[PDB]
DNA sequence: GACATGCCCGGGCATGTTTGCCTGGAGACTAGGGAGTAATCCCCTTGGCGGTTAAAACGCGGGGGACAGCGCGTACGTGCGTTTAAGCGGTGCTAGAGCTGTCTACGACCAATTGAGCGGCCTGCAGACCGGGATTCTCCAGG
DNA sequence: CCTGGAGAATCCCGGTCTGCAGGCCGCTCAATTGGTCGTAGACAGCTCTAGCACCGCTTAAACGCACGTACGCGCTGTCCCCCGCGTTTTAACCGCCAAGGGGATTACTCCCTAGTCTCCAGGCAAACATGCCCGGGCATGTC
């Protein structure tokens, strides 16, 4: 369907400088994610990990959450909300948390909430926030993608923006950061050929 | 106010006609069939000199006029100027 | 050359709209309009040259149609000649 | 009595208007045929003396040239006497 | 600067009246040209041509053609006593001749 | 057997000679005299094709009026066949030589 | 090159071509009389369009020169221009 | 300005060479005329002005005459079928007939 | 009060000539009459050729070689042959004087 | 949804030599229609026409239809019904003639019908018969395949036979043919591939 | 729309030795109507005249008539009811004698016969048969096209027949001929083209 | 038909300063869009996004509402309506949200209206307003027109003009902007096409 | 890693309208041709009288036109056999036809001066008349 | 019937006389001739292309030739009537003369027409504008 209205983009550190991170990961043809700086684009595949790390330059208070949305990177494909392909709706692949119509989905976590807005139509998976653990600067998260970029109907190859949102307990707004997101099949093999035009 | 002129071609005066031509022997007929041409041939020729006379709007038929129409009719005539 | 062609069709479909001509007829039409052309043109050349007079004008080409066409033809031609010329100048 | 026989004296004839040039027919006789038939195309019309004459010059020569092929015409039928139907051949001949 | 009118209109004639001042200046038939010159042998022309084409199309009609040949052309130049004088010695081309027998050859 | 008079064939021939249009003379002899004649005023002297049947319409033209005053000959001293007086006659008669 | 085409004139071309005159019975001797004058015909419109080509300077004669040669003497032939 | 000599001194003639220029660059004849045009002209209306009065030279002394009328005209000319061919469609005032009588129409 | 107005004829040049061949021979008017009806009539019929000549050709000016083909399309064999000999010589001379 | 039963795709000509033609299309990149003797298999593209050509050595009397059917070729898959993706089956497509989730559809012809049986759930479309002329030696039938071979969730990837058969006016077995059918993007380029892969 | 079935196309001269005739135009910029033997093809402007001879060894019955109908050459748009495009179908430029939707109209003809059959909505124009005028070795009927092939929604740049059947009182077939056609607005231009690339 | 007036196309920016925005994409042979500064001019195709920015100094009050209407640019053409031409009137590809008969329409967004003017003839579009983002300065409209330029009967290779207008409430003018339009086959080649020929 | 599959950009055809060139007509000015008037006066019309040739008339009689008859030869009509003109190709290239450059040619004007035309006288040729005679034509005896 | 001599009529020659035309001379005006200048029609070279010329084979319509018969032309005789030649009588033409004035011609002045030059509109052909179709390469999922 149609969503009523476009969620929010703009790139906020806020006052905790809030900033994403990611690993090194390397790009065989046996890989399962991997991320690419020069392009701000993480390759991945169907339904595998995808980890995140949080980066902040202060502790935000207690009972801070993150939040986790997906949206069409043209702007005429915004108002359409970014779900999983008819077919990939259909299949029984649901983990018992998260419906079987969303895209993103936190794995690893009990405390997770997937909301399906009453008044924008948009499906989100929010989690707490915690801070970084003993040895580490930033907190992880690990999101899974449901749906290859190239599903008809669902996203079509149209590339999305996956919004990650940093919001304290009324919802209201921390920190925001995004990073475009390409879920495909092998993906070592694309960051590969594309970072070789990169260099071009 | 003048008829009855053809008759005045007389009997010899084609007599006499007929003889620079060769002619030795003639039929009565020959006369009342002579003026007959005859007539033909000045009409032909009158009619068109009166015509170049009227288009100069001249009233009086000079020799130029009878040479003019009988030149067009295939005889030029020497010696009445043209 | 210009040819009459187009013209001596356009007369026929006047007189007699559902006949055509054949290519010779058309020919043999166009040799008759130079034919007459040149004599009426040269007659009333010389009729200018007579009277001492450098222009033809209408009546150099109405006497030269007088002495050209027999007297039955001369006076319908002569009658159509004066119309065309008493409409264009009055029109 | 003293007399010739048919055909010398027109035959003396031949000789003596073929030599001579003076015109053959009389003059006024000519003179009021041409105006009766002048007349009949436009009144009150004039004639020069000279143009006359042409007339007579051009009339005399067409006769007399018709006579020669009339003879002919007479001749090529084995005759002598011109008849009437003589002239019209010739004149047909000539597109007459 | 009014539309102009063809002069062949202007006078109600179908032959080309400029095309015949062309000709009556040219090919040395005088000094000058009047204007009404062109005009009076225009419609002269015209109606010459009508004629001959008028006879022409009834001797096609005698034999039921649906054109007009050079032989209808010859028909209706002899048959009419006037176009025999002004067209006396002309020759056309296939014209034939009329079937004329004189009566003296005739059987009996 | 039959066998038709004399004079009626030739009376069915004027008919449909005087009726036809087409040329009497065959064409490719003619166009041989036509060469012979010219050879002796040029040689190498080329014609075109139109220009060789111009030439033979106009002779079959001149002969065929010919032919006609010299049947009037014949038949103004009473004869049907023509001679050859009949041809002088006829061509002294207009001037042609 | 070329020689005795006089000849080609068969006879019943000439019967033909008097036929259509309205000749109903001939002679023997018209035959050579014909020829004589056909002769004498085409050598005169010959020379004369033979002229023509000469003074335009040309080696080929054209249908106008033999319609240029034909009208001056008195026969004005329609079909081939004018 | 030098001694004027006449064009027809030039050209050893006795007809004006200027009369005949003028004749023919008026009458309606042509657009120009060539230099040479009324000098060959002007040549061949000399000749054959000579020729007719050489024969009738001739024929006047025939007759013991030592003027030349129209009868002699007559005479010389048909005397020389040349010209009489170029000349046989003119009619001569008074110049009369040549004296012919067929032989059949002769006695005896 | 004129007397006359001004006129022209080949008079003075047809006695001239006539002196040519015969010097003790003259001529009548009449006589006279006869050879300025000549002269005027043969001008016309060259005048006239060469004017059809250079029309056909496109020509627009009469040169010796118009009046030159138009002399052989009008006289005979014989005069045309002397005919053009004068008329040769005189354009020869007069380029030459 | 998986059927009840299997539908015979054993070739009966009966008692007219029912049987089938096609046409002799090239092998050009896009190639809307072309037919495989070869393969028995036909390359055609998605909503477009797919000539049929009906070859009888009698003429079947007035009444008789033509109908068609879609399984799969695999027996592994001979139990599933062959049906739009769930794309191309929730999409706005519909030419009023043929109901939505239907595969095949016949264009050209107003005397169409399409049936959903009760118990074995396939899917059919029938048309009459007409005879060719009497210099023609068959009738050709414009069908229209509304799916991709490679529509996931419906065909993926699995070749499909087309069951033609011959029926009379209450729907008695006369005769019935069968073919293989792709439905791709390139026509003329597959067909040459698999032409060539044939040999190769 | 669609027809109910397709028109017959089989050549038969037929008792009557029927042939067309077409007359031999040229090729140049104002040509109007120019038919070309090597293709069997007519080029043709809108609403222009097209003769079309009608050579018969022999003169058929008295009642006989002359059909023309046109089909599209392409099988799987036969049904399709050759008609004028909408835009030229609505467009005021009837004679009062043809429909404003038939393609093919014959001109100087009062008894002529538009025939919309009810049963297969097809267009056509029928008109008497009528022996050669005096003179005449063949009968000359005027047709006029009222649209270009290319006209959008109507042929669409598809080709058409012209069929030309010599029919009875009844309707029985006596005689059958066809012929393409390409309504054009450069007759000349195109047939030189298409000609040029035949000899080619 | 013919419109009884003609509507203004006075650019009028009011007391909010509306003015319009266009993207940057390239020109490439078949871009699907594009825009030309030294033009004002915007070339697409047919059925296919649009983007129109909206600039404003101040944010409208609340109702205010978007219109779009097009019309000729030459004058001898203004008073005649601009609508769909008889063929893409006929066919059947109304989204359910447009008529058939309307050229302009909207795309993503779920309140649209068209309006059939009673008075003038005229249709049109109407959205409501948004406000940019916080970093943003324009908010963007996706338009779709249905028709080549060169629809014979409808606009028949005739420019326009799509006049938008903000608009209150009831319908009183805000303000006022304007932009030519082409919607042709080969927008990208056409804008070189026309942008090469402005170089002269 | 090799293969299988779909979408975007580029290239090129297909199709309709705009722009450029040639021919005929319109508009305006300048110089000559034509028209009209006044006047002269040459040439045509008309009438008289007398002289006489030419035309009209009547008569005789011979030659030519005409019709009718008979002979036989040239011509037409028909048949079979031979010839070559028509037709329908193919092939080559000469010569017609058109274009573009350049020059010698004729038209045009003005200035200078001789040729040609008209008017005015005088002698020789041609015509006219009369007488001589040489030639031509016709009818009467002789053989 | 044919030939020769004589008579009669016509034609030709020679001398004398008279009148008009031809030829020449003188004067005056316009036309021919000179000698400049200018523009372009025509010659010239060049090229493309059409139409003519040449050759071949095949079909058969047309031309040759030969025979048989008859209508046709030619010559002859015999009417007979039409035209010629002659003398006589009557009529109109020729000639010379004079007068009247109508019409052609010339000269002068003025007004309208045609030629010359410049510019606009309609018809015909090529270039530009724009939609549709096919192929290549890359992107991306499958094995």
């Amino acid at each position: 369907p149609l969503s009523s209205s476009v969620p929010s983009q703009k790139t906020y550190q806020g006052s905790y400088g809030f900033r994403l991170g990611f690993l090194h990961s390397g790009t065989a043809k046996s890989v399962t994610c991997t991320y690419s700086p020069a392009l701000n684009k993480m390759f991945c595949q169907l339904a595998k990990t995808c980890p995140v790390q949080l980066w902040v330059d202060s502790t935000p208070p207690p009972g801070t959450r993150v939040r986790a949305m997906a949206i069409y990177k043209q702007s005429q494909h915004m108002t359409e909300v970014v779900r999983r392909c008819p077919h990939h709706e259909r299949c029984s692949d649901s983990d018992g948390l998260a419906p079987p119509q969303h895209l993103i989905r936190v794995e690893g976590n009990l405390r997770v909430e997937y909301l399906d807005d009453r008044n924008t139509f948009r499906h989100s998976v929010v989690v707490p926030y915690e801070p970084p653990e003993v040895g580490s600067d930033c907190t992880t998260i690990h999101y899974n993608y449901m749906c290859n970029s190239s599903c008809m109907g669902g996203m079509n190859r149209r590339p999305i923006l996956t919004i990650i949102t940093l919001e304290d307990s009324s919802g209201n707004l921390l920190g925001r950061n995004s990073f475009e997101v390409r879920v495909c099949a092998c993906p070592g093999r694309d960051r590969r050929t594309e970072e070789e035009n990169l260099r071009k | 106010v003048l008829r009855d002129n053809i008759q005045g071609i007389t009997k010899p005066a084609i007599r006499r006609l007929a003889r620079r031509g060769g002619v030795k022997r003639i039929s009565g007929l020959i006369y009342e069939e002579t003026r007959g041409v005859l007539k033909v041939f000045l009409e032909n020729v009158i009619r068109d000199a009166v015509t170049y006379t009227e288009h100069a709007k001249r009233k009086t038929v000079t020799a130029m006029d009878v040479v003019y129409a009988l030149k067009r009719q295939g005889r030029t005539l020497y010696g009445f100027g043209g | 050359k210009e040819s009459y062609s187009i013209y001596v069709y356009k007369v026929l479909k006047q007189v007699h709209p559902d006949t055509g001509i054949s290519s010779k007829a058309m020919g043999i039409m166009n040799s008759f309009v130079n034919d007459i052309f040149e004599r009426i043109a040269g007659e009333a050349s010389r009729l200018a040259h007579y009277n001492k007079r450098s222009t033809i004008t209408s009546r150099e080409i109405q006497t030269a149609v007088r002495l050209l066409l027999p007297g039955e033809l001369a006076k319908h031609a002569v009658s159509e000649g004066t119309k065309a010329v008493t409409k264009y100048t009055s029109a | 009595p003293h007399r010739y026989r048919p055909g010398t004296v027109a035959l003396r004839e031949i000789r003596r208007y073929q030599k001579s040039t003076e015109l053959l027919i009389r003059k006024l006789p000519f003179q009021r045929l041409v105006r009766e038939i002048a007349q009949d195309f436009k009144t009150d019309l004039r004639f020069q003396s000279s143009a006359v004459m042409a007339l007579q010059e051009a009339c005399e020569a067409y006769l007399v040239g018709l006579f020669e092929d009339t003879n002919l015409c007479a001749i090529h039928a084995k005759r002598v006497t011109i008849m009437p139907k003589d002239i019209q051949l010739a004149r047909r001949i000539r597109g007459e | 600067r009014a539309k102009a009118k063809t002069r062949s209109s202007r006078a109600g004639l179908q032959f080309p009246v400029g095309r015949v001042h062309r000709l009556l200046r040219k090919g040395n038939y005088s000094e000058r040209v009047g204007a009404g010159a062109p005009v009076y042998l225009a419609a002269v022309l015209e109606y010459l041509t009508a004629e001959i084409l008028e006879l022409a199309g009834n001797a096609a009609r005698d034999n039921k053609k649906t054109r007009i040949i050079p032989r209808h052309l010859q028909l209706a130049i002899r048959n009419d006593e006037e176009l025999n004088k002004l067209l006396g010695r002309v020759t056309i081309a296939q014209g034939g001749v009329l079937p004329n027998i004189q009566a003296v050859l005739l059987p009996k």
